[PDB]
């Protein structure tokens, strides 16, 4: 009743505000870090959530960081081709033995904020850049 | 005819999206104000209980 | 007039899983 | 300043909470389930995902079987716990585990191998610099802000009551009861068959848990409430299933929480929670019972039903002598109180001396946790 | 091709209109709760000042 | 004379069996079907029958739609039940219902309005002087002849387990799986579509059920049996349809009842019947499990597949600790056991006090059954 | 349609005339939104009549038989079958699924096949499924204009995927394992 209302107020204010504040700052930092490396191909992202859905930009970012030749992106405009491209990127990440948990193609395609940010964080932390 | 109609449909969609964006921002501000006011109510209620 | 283990019906969306 | 905020991770049977040292509220809260697919996959071209953890497992609960790694405060499948911790560290908080110390919570009475196994996992798999294990009921007393009192904590797997006087705990008066929210959910699934509703699978268990969170309350008088419910249909509520069907529970609103006070409905010989609290108070010394009666503290998500405080106060006042006063201290944000206490424990200056270092673990094996933790 | 293009734009317009309507309803609810908060504020203030 | 014989009527989803108290065998056994004509009759003066009830509906399956008043142990249509009970009382037994007490059986867990509706129909319409309602698997223990054991009843509607120790029943250990014979009939139709034979109409469901009853068995080792059936054609049988067509059942004979042990074939995630029995045993106390292991009793028509006893014993022995005795008791007439023990319940002298009198029903209404039975 | 065209007097019995009847069904048939009102309207007036020209030059009139033939899709009892209609089949297939996923299946009903191209199947199907479904769930019937070839088009989508190059049945695999490999490889 009234105590439930107070608990709802406490969680909705504090937990949500702290969480999305941290996501906003980390999202800006990660967007700048990705845009630093993506200028070689002359590709630029304005929003981290929206631009990674089709999977082409993730493939290009892995192309820049790894320095190797990933397979062909699938020529398409549908949802299936986006799933295919994101799955190709995740398979290349599995090739380097980078350990991802709760990472699926449909999660990246659907635009989940937490999983995209976690994937970018795992790219920054665990993956190593070839020169 | 179709190329004539698509312009009007696109313009209506764009202006509907703008209205949605400003309504969402106003809703966010109203929710924050309501939460602050209810917390201010709780403080005085606890003081009266003591 | 050893128990049977639990079995799962197969998947077809991916070809094979080896290593 | 060279001070690094220590991650505080509260692990229960139901939900996992995680945040930083010194913050007011946890950054991440998510259910502790692991789901796996149970049907054929025919759309070749989509990605493959072996397991679902957390909120994503709840979102796609239709095509998955969900399993809780922690049962009755004891984790059974360690691989699922490792997956949950990995998701917490990398997808929820976005931090490197080797930078920060980690504080973990556990039930008071449990098998001794759990502490050693979590110590080994946190020191080897995650490479944390230091770790510590604390008891949740003490963290509730930290969150209350009072040095002395009795703490009753009931979660999703375990219920336990401890007394503490002036920061000194009495280990012989600590009581553990294996009655919690999962048994109440199972009982609600059982008694909903009488009205004609059948819930069988795990997604239905989640639905019944949501129904219990929405529409359950504790009656001040059980017989009076039963007579009132039999007299008229004023005490009825309606719930909407995800498929659009509407159910009406009615009498079952106050019968599910009553099993907390009378465990004979579940076939258990053990007494109720109020009886357990009174017995734990009576097991203490004579001249601290006066201070323990006036500082009863409730904690845990199971203690969130409406009317728990009044009913428990009335029952304890019935048991206790009439000459002195009994009050129940129930903060509105009690569900997270344990985690809050941990944050205070991670903020104190002396607690920097209480960490279990990696060198100490390397010297002493996994058995150092029994020596360095209560 | 133009038939499918017009179809897509029309569907997006309908979705935007639905979102605008539910945002307006949420704003109305927030304003009503904000009014109730200050009602409670003065009644608790009267009790405390007595 | 005095102490007139009280008739007992056992209603399940498949068949209805009625008979007197003193007899060891029921007088009437007939399927619970109500058929109605599809087509338009063209001969004037043939006579008009609106509905067909019982054996002649099975005789004239071509020109009728077969329907079942009971689905999953719950009475869906009550006018059809009135038709069934009237045909039982006046055509099969041809006795006056208002001068004998009536004993009835039902499933353990079911909607609570079903008992009230049975009581109201039995008193208001048939004007019976007394009636009683009992659990089927409890009566199976009466037919067994022992007061200690666990009963596993599998019928056309539901499957339920109940343990009874020393005449005391533990209500929290009762489990009710929804697998039954009709689901096996549907699965047999689905797997018979693989060989090219198609059965769609309701009349052909009876033919498929007869094929299941005549040419099915439970394999001791399922995967070995799959290898054996794939290697050669020695595991093949032939059946003749009523129009003279001959089909070959072949591999499917042990694939239909194997779904009882692995429900994932039907898309259900519930455990098998052996795991259900083991879980019902394990929910009981420590001291009474030894007597429950050595007195497992099989009951119901669905448990008459050949080789089900050896398979169940092997699975339970694999689940149970190695040092105990596990023996499965399977009467050769178990299809009627629910009836037979019920007749014994109507013969005891102390049972005369717990009939539900007409005066008690008048005073308390239809709810009195919840006070008087079980 | 042949059986009910015999009712007006026109006789079609050979295999060659069956194609003519099929062309008549493709050109002059539609699904009524309300069957009883459409029968009453067709009995009251002659506005629903249409004329067809036979290959020999004779002219026939369909009239009432335009909406009676597709109605057998929704009422199989016209044909002597006791099965349920397509709307009840779809609703029953929805009800067999889990409780949690029923809303998305309600919102994503897709029609396909050449039979689904009578004028008015989408509206009638939406009305019937809405009548069966609860009121809070909202029904959404999806029918692309080129649905008749959809079974082909997805196949052209399927063979062009990169993953599908590993999903074939190789000649070597068939040569090793006989013709029974198709059950393991294919769904
Ligand atoms: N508002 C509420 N009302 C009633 N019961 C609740 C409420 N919130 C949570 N619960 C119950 O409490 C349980 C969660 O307890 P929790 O505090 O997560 O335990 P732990 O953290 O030890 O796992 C849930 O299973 C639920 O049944
Ligand atoms: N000889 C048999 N072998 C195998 N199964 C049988 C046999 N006889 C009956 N059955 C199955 O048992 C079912 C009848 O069960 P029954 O004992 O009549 O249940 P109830 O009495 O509760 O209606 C039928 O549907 C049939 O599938």
């Amino acid at each position: 009743d009234n105590d439930n209302s107070s608990a709802r107020l406490f969680e909705r204010s504090r937990i949500k505000a702290l969480a999305d504040e941290r996501e906003v700052v980390q999202k800006k930092t990660f967007t700048k870090w990705v845009n630093s490396h993506l200028a070689r191909v002359s590709c630029r992202i304005t929003d981290l959530y929206k631009d990674l859905r089709d999977g082409r930009m993730l493939i290009k970012l892995l192309e820049v960081l790894s320095g190797e030749m990933l397979p062909k992106p699938t020529k398409g405009k549908m949802r299936i081709h986006c799933l295919e491209n994101v799955d190709k990127a995740l398979q290349f990440l599995k090739e380097q033995r980078v350990h991802l948990e709760n990472m699926g193609s449909h999660d990246i395609v659907d635009g989940n904020h937490r999983l995209v940010l976690g994937l970018i964080w795992t790219i920054i932390l665990r993956f190593q850049i070839q020169d | 005819s179709l190329n004539r109609r698509i312009q009007l449909v696109e313009e209506e969609l764009d202006r509907a999206q703008e209205r949605l964006a400003t309504a969402l921002q106003k809703l966010e501000e109203a929710e924050k104000a309501a939460d602050e006011s209810e917390r201010g109510m709780k403080v005085i209620e606890s003081r009266a209980q003591k | 007039t050893t128990g049977t283990p639990r079995t799962s019906l197969p998947h077809f969306h991916h070809p094979e899983t080896t290593r | 300043d060279d001070d690094i905020a220590a991650l505080v991770v509260d692990n229960g049977s139901g939900m996992c909470k995680a945040g930083f040292a010194g913050d007011d509220a946890p950054r991440a809260v998510f259910p502790s389930i692991v789901g796996r697919p149970r049907h054929q996959g025919v759309m070749v071209g989509m990605g493959q995902k072996d397991s679902y953890v957390g909120d994503e497992a709840q979102s796609k609960r239709g095509i998955l079987t969900l399993k809780y790694p922690i049962e009755h405060g004891i984790v059974t499948n360690w691989d699922d716990m490792e997956k949950i911790w990995h998701h917490t560290f990398y997808n929820e908080l976005r931090v490197a585990p080797e930078e920060h110390p980690v504080l973990l919570t556990e039930a008071p009475l449990n098998p001794k191998a759990n502490r050693e196994k979590m110590t080994q996992i946190m020191f080897e798999t995650f490479n944390t610099p230091a770790m510590y294990v604390a008891i949740q009921a003490v963290l509730s007393l930290y969150a209350s802000g009072r040095t002395t009192g009795i703490v009753m904590d009931s979660g999703d797997g375990v219920t336990h009551t401890v007394p503490i006087y002036e920061g000194y705990a009495l280990p012989h008066a600590i009581l553990r009861l294996d009655l919690a929210g999962r048994d109440l959910t199972d009982y609600l699934m059982k008694i909903l068959t009488e009205r004609g509703y059948s819930f069988t699978t795990t997604a239905e268990r989640e639905i019944v848990r949501d129904i219990k969170e929405k529409l359950c309350y504790v009656a001040l008088d059980f017989e009076q409430e039963m007579a009132t419910a039999a007299s008229s249909s004023s005490l009825e509520k309606s719930y909407e299933l995800p498929d659009g069907q509407v159910i009406t529970i009615g009498n079952e609103r106050f019968r599910c929480p009553e099993a907390l006070f009378q465990p004979s409905f579940l076939g258990m010989e053990s007494c109720g929670i109020h009886e357990t609290t009174f017995n734990s108070i009576m097991k203490c010394d004579v001249d601290i019972r006066k201070d323990l009666y006036a500082n009863t503290v409730l904690s845990g998500g199971t203690t969130m039903y409406p009317g728990i405080a009044d009913r428990m106060q009335k029952e304890i006042t019935a048991l206790a002598p009439s000459t002195m006063k009994i009050k129940i201290i129930a903060p509105p944000e009690r569900k997270y109180s344990v985690w809050i206490g941990g944050s205070i424990l991670a903020s104190l200056s002396t607690f920097q001396q209480m960490w279990i270092s990696k060198q100490e673990y390397d010297e002493s094996g996994p058995s150092i946790v029994h020596r360095k933790c209560f | 091709s133009l038939n499918r293009r017009i179809q897509l734009v029309e569907e997006e317009l309908d979705r935007a209109q639905e979102r605008l309507a539910t945002a307006l309803q949420k704003l109305e609810e927030a304003e009503k709760a904000a009014d109730e908060s200050e009602r409670g504020m003065k009644v608790i203030e009267n009790r405390a000042l007595k």
